[PDB]
């Protein structure tokens, strides 16, 4: 199914 | 029906690989009687087919003898997610009646017709996960009626043709895995319909258009993962339908728009990776859905605004990577839902407030290389949901028993390099699920808890760099799942316990710099994966034993300032991946063995303060040795 | 980072038994604090400890993105599959221990690009084929060893080669 795309998360220390 | 059933079948007759098992068995009477009721995929409307249904069905080949002439009606066609090859005919630009067009998940080249715009009846485009290459047509901008475009993972380059201003029903727009080029053009922030526009990366360039303040009825913007330039215009603050905005990994340059208060629907914000400088607007403090907010690794500067203190949904606050300074406002640490708080990498000074784990769901705390000083606050020694705790590189103070209470979800926690003292509650064995303690570089005195070596889940310890008494017990073995082990830099005396041997997944071991005052265990012959065994600056008494030339994967080995005595054993000729050797500051006496040409991975040795005699085997690590490396023998030749 | 997203697809290409790569936390910034990698002071990888690790599956070509990996340890495993050659893009490298595997096919040509090459050991393997001349170019290998392997050819001593003994080629199958 089509979809949107997600913004991943920053990364983290 | 008749004409269309038997095109369909020489269709059929293309397919490659197919299987007696395929649903496409259906199709045998091209008479309507069981074309419109029987055959699988094909639905029909006073007597013809309007509907073609094929997704996964596992189809292998071309549409080159797809009926394009025979089938006048088709209004919806699905053939995703099946193995066609070749390209996209213009023919499919035929169909008058066509309002759902979908040919994902495929493996099609080349470039998208442009008699695709003629399709003036289509509703939903679909041509996602695709190799289609090439430019997008301007003629799609014809699509009057399109409400949906999905053409996201493919090959397409050039840029978003301007055209598509005349789409004004469309409301998503999927066009992220791809290589668009040049700037966004500035009639699509004239969509008045537009809900969701993914344009996320991509090679875009330019600044972002100011016409995007018009789009009051879109929630999501991913633009990320592009090459966007200039500042945020201030006017994308009008986008008061905005739901998510996320502008991470670009160019993008110049302060924050104050004007992102007034979203306030906006619940995530991603603005990191880029190159925004000034100081935090306090009107962010304004933006009331706020959950993650993450500007990291960037070039701001200033104080944070105590405005923050004002977001009581807030749960994820990356401020990490950038060059604010001053001291933390209570207010940041306000949220009961804040779950994530990371710090490091910054100028800032001062105290933690009392705030800081008033929810009691505070998981990940980051604080590296700050200037913060002060005690620990009593919110945090109680919050026991805490994960990853780094305080790495600060001047924090204060007793480390009275500083840190119980924590049962303890993952991974680093305090070093600060001014910690006292001696070790035992409070820690609590924290079973610890895997990493390191508490390098304090002032921390006294003994090590005999409960710390019950924390079997433990597999790096870092102690170093302290004043650390008492001697290690034969219960060191209890925590065998070891892999770092590093104890140096203490005053830790008394022999070396046996219970070592049994440590066999350790790599790197540290134990010099201390006052052990014993001979070595001769009994330390079975570590298969160390390459690393320093044991300098001791009072060990007696030879070396045997049993050391028997771990194989040894790299560097310092025995270095010792009392040791004895001969050399030849038997480290056995150590066919040492590289490093010192034996300096010593008594070992007699000759080094003439075995030790041998070894062609040595590339360091020093011998010098000891007793021996004798020629030097020669070796790459023999000749290249400065005078220092043979000083204060007895006859070496 | 890019370093830790390569390191993360060889995580998901190995079958892991024994947990030992739980560490590898790939929402991180760097890998450095992952356990049985260790990083330089300027947070690039530049050793890979698994050896030993009872560890199953593929090698992936993602091993290329790290530039300063000086030790690369996945000895003693039970990992399948062919030698990526995108390990020729390790510019920085001294150690290749891949031995004691079920590695296949061929060794790649692109390992002459890794000239600072001291040890390569890749016996008791599946291995097959020829021995790349490029391997004669390196100049700084040291010790080298492809037993029990069933490889072909005759052994080239092109000029590096000439200060080995036949242990390096016992068991080969090359002559
Ligand atoms: C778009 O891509 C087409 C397919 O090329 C190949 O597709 C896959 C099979 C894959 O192997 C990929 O790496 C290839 O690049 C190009 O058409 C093909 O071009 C090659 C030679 O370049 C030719 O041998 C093929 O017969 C031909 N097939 C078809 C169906 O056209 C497209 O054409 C290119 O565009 C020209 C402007 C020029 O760049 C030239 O190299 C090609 O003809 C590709 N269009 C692009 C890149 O705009
Ligand atoms: C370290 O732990 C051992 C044993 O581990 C735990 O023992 C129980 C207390 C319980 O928590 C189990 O789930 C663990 O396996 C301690 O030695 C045992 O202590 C109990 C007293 O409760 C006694 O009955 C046993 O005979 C002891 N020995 C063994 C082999 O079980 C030990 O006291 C702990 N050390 C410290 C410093 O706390
Ligand atoms: C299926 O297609 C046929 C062929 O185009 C349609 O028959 C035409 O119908 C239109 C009106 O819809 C007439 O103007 C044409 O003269 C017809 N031509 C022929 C050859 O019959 C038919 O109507 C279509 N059926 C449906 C349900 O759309
Ligand atoms: C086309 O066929 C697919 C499957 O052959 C249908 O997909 C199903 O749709 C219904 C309603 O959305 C769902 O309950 C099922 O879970 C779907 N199955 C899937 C996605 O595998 C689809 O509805 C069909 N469309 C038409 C117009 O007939
Ligand atoms: C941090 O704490 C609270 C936020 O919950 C703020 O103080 C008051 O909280 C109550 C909650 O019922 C509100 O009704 C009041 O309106 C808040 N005070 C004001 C002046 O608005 C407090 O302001 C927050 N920020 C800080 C302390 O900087
Ligand atoms: C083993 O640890 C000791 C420290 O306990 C290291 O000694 C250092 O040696 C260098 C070389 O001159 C000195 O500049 C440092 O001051 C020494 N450190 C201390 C604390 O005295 C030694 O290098 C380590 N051995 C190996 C092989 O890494
Ligand atoms: O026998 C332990 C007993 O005292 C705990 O406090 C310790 C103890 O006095 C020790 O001798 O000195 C430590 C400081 O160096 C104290 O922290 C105390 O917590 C008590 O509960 C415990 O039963
Ligand atoms: C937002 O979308 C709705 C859809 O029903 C539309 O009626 C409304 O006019 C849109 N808002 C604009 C165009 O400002
Ligand atoms: C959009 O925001 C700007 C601030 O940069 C403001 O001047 C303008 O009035 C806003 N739009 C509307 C329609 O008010
Ligand atoms: C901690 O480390 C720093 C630099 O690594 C050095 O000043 C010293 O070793 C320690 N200093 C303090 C204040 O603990
Ligand atoms: O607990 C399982 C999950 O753990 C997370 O840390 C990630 O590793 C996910 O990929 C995984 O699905």
């Amino acid at each position: 199914p089509v979809r949107s795309s997600q913004s991943s998360q920053a990364g983290g220390r | 029906t008749v004409e269309e059933a038997n095109a369909l079948l020489k269709w059929k007759s293309t397919f490659t690989n197919q299987t007696s098992s395929s649903k496409l068995s259906s199709w045998v009477n091209p008479n309507t009687s069981s074309f419109c009721t029987s055959w699988y995929g094909v639905a029909c409307s006073l007597g013809s087919i309007i509907r073609l249904n094929l997704t996964n069905t596992g189809i292998e080949g071309t549409f080159e003898d797809f009926p394009f002439s025979s089938l006048p009606n088709l209004t919806f066609v699905d053939l995703s997610m099946n193995r066609f090859s070749g390209t996209i005919s213009p023919e499919w630009g035929r169909f008058s009646k066509l309002e759902y067009f979908d040919l994902s998940i495929n493996q099609l080249v080349g470039e998208i017709p442009p008699e695709l715009g003629k399709l003036s009846n289509l509703d939903t485009l679909h041509l996602v996960e695709n190799k289609l290459n090439g430019s997008i047509p301007s003629e799609i901008g014809r699509l009057t009626k399109v409400t949906e475009i999905a053409i996201y993972d493919n090959l397409l380059t050039g840029p978003i043709p301007s055209s598509f201003g005349n789409l004004t029903k469309l409301v998503n727009l999927y066009l992220f895995i791809n290589s668009l080029s040049g700037s966004i053009p500035s009639e699509i922030g004239n969509l008045p319909n537009l809900r969701e526009l993914c344009l996320d990366r991509n090679n875009l360039t330019g600044k972002i258009p100011s016409s995007f303040g018009n789009l009051k009825n879109v929630t999501l913007l991913n633009m990320f993962e592009n090459q966007l330039s200039g500042e945020i215009p201030p006017e994308i603050g009008n986008m008061t339908a905005l739901d998510t905005l996320s502008l991470h990994t670009n160019k993008l340059t110049g302060p924050i728009p104050s004007t992102l208060g007034n979203i306030k629907t906006l619940a995530v914000l991603h603005l990191y990776l880029n190159q925004l400088n000034g100081s935090i607007p306090p009107e962010l403090g304004e933006m009331e859905s706020m959950i993650d907010l993450e500007i990291s690794e960037n070039k701001l500067t200033g104080p944070v605004p105590d405005s923050f203190g004002k977001l009581t949904a807030l749960e994820w606050l990356f401020l990490r990577d950038n060059q604010l300074s001053g001291p933390i406002p209570p207010g940041i640490a306000n949220s009961t839902e804040l779950t994530v708080l990371q710090l490091d990498t910054n100028n800032f000074t001062g105290f933690l407030p009392d705030t800081i784990c008033r929810g009691g769901k505070l998981e990940n705390l980051t604080l590296d290389d700050n200037h913060f000083e002060g005690p620990v606050p009593k919110s945090l020694r109680d919050c026991k949901s805490l994960i990853r705790v780094r305080f790495k590189g600060n001047s924090f103070s204060g007793d480390i028993s009275e500083a840190f209470g119980v924590y049962p979800t303890l993952n991974f926690i680093d305090l070093s390099n600060n001014n910690f003292h006292g001696q070790l509650s035992a409070n820690w064995e609590q924290s079973q699920k610890l895997v990493a303690f390191i508490l390098s570089n304090n002032s921390i005195t006294g003994a090590i808890p005999p409960e710390i070596w019950n924390m079997t889940q433990l597999s790096q310890l870092d102690l170093s760099s302290n004043r650390i008494t008492g001697e290690l017990p034969e219960s060191i073995s209890n925590i065998n799942r070891i892999s770092k082990l590093q104890l140096n830099g203490n005053r830790l005396s008394g022999k070396i316990p046996s219970g070592i041997r049994l440590l066999t997944n350790l790599e790197y071991l540290d134990l010099s710099s201390n006052r052990f005052s014993f001979e070595i265990p001769p009994t330390l012959n079975n570590l298969p994966r160390l390459y690393y065994m320093n044991l300098s600056r001791n009072d060990l008494d007696q030879t070396i034993p045997e049993g050391l030339t028997k771990l194989s994967q040894l790299q560097m080995l310092d025995l270095s300032y010792n009392q040791l005595d004895g001969e050399i054993s030849s038997q480290f000729r056995s150590l066919q991946n040492l590289e490093r050797l010192d034996l300096s500051h010593n008594n070992l006496s007699g000759q080094i063995p003439p075995s030790f040409k041998d070894m062609l991975a040595l590339t360091h040795v020093d011998v010098s303060h000891n007793n021996l005699q004798g020629p030097i085997p020669d070796n790459a690590a023999f000749r290249n040795a400065p005078p220092d490396a043979f000083e204060g023998n007895k006859d070496l030749c | 980072n890019a370093e830790g997203d390569a390191l993360s697809a060889l995580k998901n290409s190995l079958a892991d038994p024994n947990k030992v790569l739980q560490s590898w936390d790939a929402t991180l910034v760097t890998p450095c604090t992952w356990f049985h990698v260790t990083c330089n002071s300027d947070n690039s990888v530049t050793r890979v400890d698994l050896g030993n690790a009872n560890l199953s599956g593929q090698l992936v070509m993602q091993l290329g993105q790290l530039p300063n990996l000086q030790y690369l340890e996945l000895y003693s495993n039970n990992i399948t599959g062919t030698i990526p050659e995108q390990l020729g893009n390790l510019t920085e490298l001294v150690s290749l221990d891949l031995y004691l595997n079920n590695l296949s096919g061929p060794i790649p040509s692109t390992l002459g690009r890794l000239k600072k090459l001291r040890f390569l050991r890749l016996n008791n393997n599946s291995l097959s084929g020829e021995i790349p001349r490029s391997l004669t170019a390196v100049l700084t290998l040291q010790v080298l060893d492809l037993s029990n392997n069933p490889l072909t050819g005759d052994i080239p001593v092109n000029g590096s080669f000439s200060l080995f003994t036949p242990i390096s080629f016992a068991n080969t199958k090359l002559t």
